[PDB]
């Protein structure tokens, strides 16, 4: 289709052309080149570092341990799913959500301890 | 303007003999001032470099000293020649005026 | 030794004019300045011109102010001297004179000045007169 | 039950601020056209759909971006030439020989220092009025900007010609373009599409008339943050462009003579033929007809009002008359021969005239610390623009009243080019979201 | 061996020391330094993303689910591993490569997805 | 059925372009090693077999990228000295008294600037008829490229001394050397060996001729993109050193007289002893057996021909004489003692004395202005270097003659490097690589 | 608990916190921010090639086939877990570091080679 | 037997350097405070437990890139200042009309350029003899650093405020805080704590005497690499702080004259009133009680010696004398009115006259390449300050077992820095371990 050609549809539709999305992220004049190339460097590994620790590296879709709670959201999984758009999606959850990396966090660390005991 | 007096006008030597000449200025001049020495029907030449200076060319046996207003030219009179007119310049000064003269003999 | 002559004298009328020459060799011409001096019997000897080594600012004495003119030929190694409305009381031996001490250095407007000199050399001076 | 679960490349943005650059074909002009990165030879451009975007082209930050990075280019194009301190001398000036106007230029006289430091030489030459101002109001005159800053001459190898760059983005983020039909300033875009650089903007830098811009596709448009506010500028842009032909009949001569070391400086050496002031050209019936649009455009923002427009507010040219850059001469002029008439709710060779003067030394910029030394032009200078949009600035009408007096200046160069820009915003990509799904990590 | 000392070594032989290759990815001359710095930098994390979309981050070797096209290479499997160097078959395989990327990229999100449905 | 398979860490490499940088040993030398990245005493050096890579010396990017940072060196080691301007003055001219190149010096006098704005100063100072051009046509005369741009004097605590400097390339990158005998510039190399930097390249400046460069092992080496094409340069490397000697016997004086606030100028005080002229020695054997084995090398690229060698073409003096370093003085010698013999297919000291001339006022680079005023160095000076390779220029008319003329020229500084980087290329290596197996992937 | 806060903890007890640890590594005063910026990036670059080059990519907690050699330490294990800290452990470790993660890089591509190959 | 195994994100350090960037709170600063990163409200500053590690405030490589900053920026602010090279005339100084100190300051007079290059002005000036030499005593003066350097005014509108400013690490290096009570200074620190910025660092500059600095936890604080070693620079950390307060009672007035064509230059005028002048306040009985204080510290680590303290050795003025920067004056005070009394083993309106001279031409960081003018500041001046630490140095090579002798005055600006940066040290996280256990890895 596109580079972000389906930012508009469907959340599960949108979801089948995310490696599109994830592939594109990488005088007066050539210090300012420089200063943006280290910027979008610094911006992709902001994602990457921190997806990297969630022991979802490499993975574009990836289930984790944390339950969700109807606090953060009531709405159900079927208009989320069939109608409902990510733009509106991140418009609904725009704060309490840095809460959710540190619960995920902490969760995979406690599982990759739990996994070295067994082991 | 600036005018230089020097005195005694005229006065007898001989071989020898100890005799002196000194000129005064009435400005202050601190130690620009040169002597010279001339010989009748001869063309003046120059016999002190600066008030405590020799002249180049000129014997060691002549000789002067001075500062500010007052100099004298020391000359014991060993030599049997030089005994011609002797003048004191002060240069430093618009006029670059001269002495009165003094003739030994 | 350095040689320097000078030559041109003669015989004149009061209120007329006169030029002198003087002549140099042995040594840079265009890097000493010049000076005119008189001898006058039994008064000392009087200071009444004086130029640079380029030839312009000349400087005269009150005595001669606007009377004499001062010129030199760097070229010829000459210096040279003009008498005008010349009067009885003139009559002396205009000896040529030459600066000890370069004009190389510091200076304010012209090469040759804030320098303290005194004459060194002194040519065989040629007598000038006027008479009725 | 339900899980949470994370998406990596998922296609949402957020507005955010970044350092943009350039994107220009590939040393001989002032915007630095080698320097700059070549131009993508085909940007794709991504249309989008079932997406609406707020656009607000008052508070974006790469308009500012834009101004700094002219400035920028300016100062680094002026500085590696030819400067013109030793000028500031005391000239001596006369009228001129009057050959058929006698205020408009003087012929002047001054000492000037040559290639030897020790050697002095005269020169003459022959200065706009505009240009030098008295020294003593008795004669003698001294050039308009010399207590003020260093003069600098105009390295003659460039050029000032508007040639359009490409701005773009880094990695990681995009830039939003808006293709409404007929989108005002503010306002929710139906139509956007994602483009990784903007389109060939010409960074041009005339005032209270904007030249060789933007075109609207069906009818005419008003931009204005706050139109009810008499104190922001109302942009207004054109859908039918007005040609515009300006011509100085002066047969200038260029001479050049040489200061310093090196430092060639040139002058006006003499004039042949008839002198005469320059001037501009605009259909009648074209401006009449535009005008006529325009008012009716804003009777339609204020309801049954007759539209009158005035001859500017008054005060400095820089300020108050037209700037031109075409040619290499920046010509500073009048404005009152358009923005001279009235309308109402009921309503071939014919041109109108408007007189130009020539200035030199400028301050474009409105910088007091800077100026520049524009070099003559040798012989006849012409020149031809498109008129796309206006700077108006509706008056500070207190009573209702009937009609609305509205007065062209812009006050500032930063509005002239928040019309080129005002289909772009600049945005950050998210590719990290989260969502719930029913599947669970297992061991 | 050393660094890069098994270009012309077999196929078969050449990805043994496949590790001492990827180990050392990483006034005028100040800003010299700090421009082919960022470049080295950069260069790294273009063959990063790369090898970390396809499912295959951190591992030298990886297999994807594309069925290999005989009209890329006819040659025969034994032919390939053990009678030619690395050298003479990038020359060959680089007219193809960015459509072999797209299309391990949109078998790896598949694949992903599918999986991702049935647990 | 088979299946792709993806290989990280894979040999291969791609020629490509880089930005590489100074590795020197362990700032006050001219070309500021000091504040680059120290060297490593251990260089990765990593030998290959079976491998064959095709090299061109003469399209590679690595001399012209070298050439663009020696002169950004050079441009900004002579920013921080005392500019020169204020000395174009008229100079009063004379000669050397002939103390006893008798007429090569001049006695020049002139009026200069001091501490003091509001005074000057009057001071003497001995120039060179080279650097020196009549103003008046005849006395007075004026300093050379004066009347073009300024002089810049080179700081006296800088050094000229040619330190190596080794380029390396940024990580993701390698360099690959070849090691086979008798390699000429182009031509696939067998021996290829990967190196992480470059040796010991001294960028030693020089013209008509190389000194102190790299030797051949066991054959001459001649190099040339078209030996054919007459207009190509010729370089030719020697298998062993010609050694030469030069030495300046006028013992100069260095005073010193403070110009404008606290910087000064340096001038030549007084000349101890008697003039005479520089010069250079080289060994009559040696050099003739050197152009024996040169000629008998060149004579397989034109068949059974006789060679013969002329006192280049003519022109500047900058492009038809020799260019030292040596201590910071420049040393223009006449190369017409060397080059002038003929040689056929059949076939004490004694020492050939080479007359040479200095300048104070240079321009290395060749280019338009910006030219450097070199302090003169105090004392006596000799100098040692050794001969490695001529840049030799073929010429010819109708070319079917038996004999073939070759003039020492080139003029182009990129030559000097280019001898000494023809054992170099820069790659880049792609860790991705794509081969078919039998294996497929779980789910 | 904090940032770097267990370095002076037991050594059991410092291997939980190592989550809020990893996500912490990421005129003159802008061009001495760009340089602090770009070797930051470098630096945790660094690290995370010879994390992902080892096979335990995305993995805080990860073991290889390589056996210890008594030769590096003879210290019991109990006391290690029990009685020791990881600064006064790293200062012995430095001296045979480099030979162990050069037998992790051969292990790692070996294993990968037999795994590849048992398809 | 045991597997190796592999832990990231482990807590270990190892000491090393890197650049530094600094932070500061919410142009007009000399330090360029506008460039640095907006800091946090406040740093998460983790207190470590059972941390223990080295440390050396003599040796780390912080305080050379504090002192390099520092320099860099002062040099940064004074590039595109004003220039003041025109003013090296002779100057014409009389004595000054005003009664009542009267040979410290000079009426002097002499021409200057205008705006215009061929036009010239008179000025009278008031100028103090500190930075005044005659010329030839005949009287004609000359502005002292005029044959050395070429002097720049300081630009007027920016502010030399000591704001404090924040030293910060890049991701992946943090500093380690010894906030350890009785930190002498090298040695095992206690207490660690690890914060990722330093706290507010006074960028004050003076001599022999620490002002505004940060005071003791609750006893005094000596600190010396080799208190032994007489050629160490000795630092003392008081625990109460001496106000200090200086005043200018001279009411300078300030005119301006356009010296270029833009700029301007300021110089004092004539002074209202009787001229006095300037000095500082000292409590006695503080001052007393806490030399008593210093001299028990000091004596400590001695001998029972009899501590003696005196006034400064001599040399050159700033050496020997103590800087202040009250608003925009550098001052230069005595120092015999404070080390003037010998301790043993046991032992006016309360206030200490200390005379002072005030200082245009002055060289603040001991450089010779360039020179300050600093502006006069208009109407009277006032300032106040906290005496926190002094510098001494002890000389001799004898036993002297009777009494050991004490000198103040430091060595560089370096020293003063160490004051504030003695409980930082700058370390690099590694997050790499390696550690065996009991794993065994699958297939
Ligand atoms: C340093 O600065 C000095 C002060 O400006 C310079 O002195 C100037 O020198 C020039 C060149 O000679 C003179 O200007 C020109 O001079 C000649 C006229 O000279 C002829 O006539 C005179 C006597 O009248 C005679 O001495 C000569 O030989 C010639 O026959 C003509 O070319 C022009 O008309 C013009 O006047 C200046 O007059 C002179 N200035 C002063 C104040 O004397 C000096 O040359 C500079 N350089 C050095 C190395 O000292
Ligand atoms: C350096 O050595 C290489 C070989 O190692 C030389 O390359 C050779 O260049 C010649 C021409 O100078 C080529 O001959 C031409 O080839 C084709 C096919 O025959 C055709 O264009 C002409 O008829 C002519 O024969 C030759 O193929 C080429 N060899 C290789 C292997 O590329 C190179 O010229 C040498 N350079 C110098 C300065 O000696
Ligand atoms: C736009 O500018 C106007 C001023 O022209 C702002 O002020 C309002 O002006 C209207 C004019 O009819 C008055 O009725 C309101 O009372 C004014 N408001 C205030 C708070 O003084 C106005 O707020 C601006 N904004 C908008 C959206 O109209």
């Amino acid at each position: 289709l596109g580079f972000l050609g389906a930012a508009g549809s469907t959340m599960g539709a949108a979801s089948i052309t995310l490696t599109v999305q994830a592939r594109n992220l990488l005088t007066h004049w050539g210090i300012k080149q420089l200063q943006a190339r280290v910027l979008a460097v610094e911006h992709y590994l902001r994602d990457q570092q921190l997806l990297g620790i969630w022991g979802c590296s490499g993975k574009l879709i990836c289930c984790t341990n944390v339950p969700w709670n109807s606090s953060w959201s009531n709405k159900s999984l079927d208009e989320i799913w069939n109608n409902m758009t990510w733009l509106q999606w991140d418009k609904e959850i725009n704060n309490y959500t840095q809460l959710i990396y540190r619960l995920i966090e902490e969760s995979q660390n406690q599982q990759e301890k739990n996994e070295k005991e067994l082991l | 303007d600036i005018q230089m007096t020097q005195s005694p006008s005229s006065l007898s030597a001989s071989v020898g003999d100890k005799v002196t000449i000194t000129c005064q200025a009435s400005q202050s001049i601190s130690s620009w001032l040169a002597w010279y020495q001339q010989k009748p029907g001869k063309a003046p030449k120059p016999l002190i470099y600066k008030a405590s200076s020799l002249e180049s060319g000129v014997p060691s046996r002549f000789s002067g000293s001075g500062s500010g207003t007052d100099f004298t030219l020391t000359i014991s009179s060993l030599q049997p020649e030089d005994f011609a007119t002797y003048y004191c310049q002060q240069y430093n000064s618009a006029p670059f005026s001269f002495g009165q003269g003094t003739k030994v003999e | 030794e350095v040689q320097l002559v000078e030559s041109g004298g003669g015989l004149a009328k009061p209120g007329g004019s006169l030029r002198l020459s003087c002549a140099a060799s042995g040594f840079t011409f265009s890097s000493y300045w010049m000076n005119w001096v008189r001898q006058t019997p039994g008064k000392g000897l009087e200071w009444i011109s004086a130029i640079n080594s380029g030839g312009g600012s000349t400087y005269y004495a009150d005595s001669v102010k606007g009377r004499f003119t001062i010129s030199r030929d760097n070229s010829k190694n000459t210096l040279s001297l003009q008498m005008n409305s010349l009067r009885a009381e003139d009559t002396a031996v205009y000896y040529c004179a030459k600066v000890d001490e370069d004009d190389y250095g510091y200076y304010y407007t012209v090469p040759g000045d804030l320098k303290k000199y005194y004459f060194d050399y002194w040519g065989q001076g040629v007598l000038v007169t006027v008479s009725s | 039950n339900l899980w949470v679960t994370v998406y990596y490349g998922v296609p949402v943005w957020r507005d955010a601020d970044t350092t943009l650059f350039c994107a220009s074909d590939a040393k001989h002009n002032v915007w630095a056209t080698h320097a700059c990165v070549p131009t993508d030879p085909n940007p794709q451009e991504i249309h989008l759909d079932n997406v609406t975007e707020k656009f607000n082209m008052w508070k974006n930050n790469m308009v500012e971006q834009m101004h700094e990075d002219i400035i920028s280019l300016w100062d680094q194009s002026l500085k590696p030439c030819v400067k013109l301190t030793p000028l500031c001398v005391t000239l001596h000036c006369t009228n001129v020989t009057s050959v058929n106007d006698r205020e408009g230029l003087k012929n002047c006289s001054f000492n000037m220092t040559t290639e030897l430091r020790d050697k002095r030489q005269k020169v003459y030459s022959l200065f706009y009025r505009l240009d030098i101002v008295p020294i003593n109001e008795n004669s003698e005159y001294r050039l308009i900007n010399c207590n003020t800053s260093a003069i600098t001459q105009a390295c003659p190898k460039v050029s000032f010609e508007p040639i359009p760059i490409h701005y773009c983005t880094p990695a990681g983020f995009a830039i939003l373009k808006c293709k409404d039909e007929g989108f005002n300033g503010t306002g929710l875009c139906k139509n956007v599409s994602t483009v990784q650089c903007t389109h060939g903007i010409k960074p041009v830098v005339s005032t209270q008339l904007l030249l060789n811009g933007s075109l609207a596709e069906k009818n005419i448009i008003i931009r204005s943050e706050n139109i009810t506010n008499n104190a922001k500028i109302i942009i207004v842009q054109l859908v039918q462009p007005v040609t515009i032909k300006c011509i100085r009949p002066n047969n200038n001569t260029v001479k050049s003579i040489r200061i310093g070391p090196g430092q060639a400086f040139y002058y006006t050496g003499d004039i042949i033929g008839d002198i005469r002031q320059a001037h501009c050209n605009v259909t009648r019936s074209r401006w009449n007809k535009t005008l006529q649009e325009v008012a009716e455009k804003l009777r339609t923002y204020f309801g049954n009002k007759t539209i009158i427009f005035a001859n500017s507010s008054g005060g400095d040219l820089e300020i108050t008359t037209h700037s031109f850059n075409c040619g290499g001469e920046f010509f500073y002029c009048n404005t009152s021969g358009l923005f001279n008439s009235t309308w109402y709710v009921n309503s071939s060779n014919d041109t109108i005239t408007l007189p130009c003067r020539i200035k030199q030394i400028i301050n474009m910029w409105q910088r007091a610390g800077q100026a520049m030394y524009a070099p003559p032009i040798p012989g006849v200078i012409k020149c031809e623009s498109n008129i796309t949009g206006l700077l108006l600035t509706r008056d500070g009408g207190k009573d209702n009243n009937v009609n609305e007096t509205f007065r062209p200046g812009g006050s500032d160069m930063r509005d002239n080019w928040r019309s080129e820009l005002y289909k772009y915003k600049v945005v950050e990509i998210e590719p990290l979201g989260v969502a719930p799904t029913r599947c669970k990590r297992r061991v």
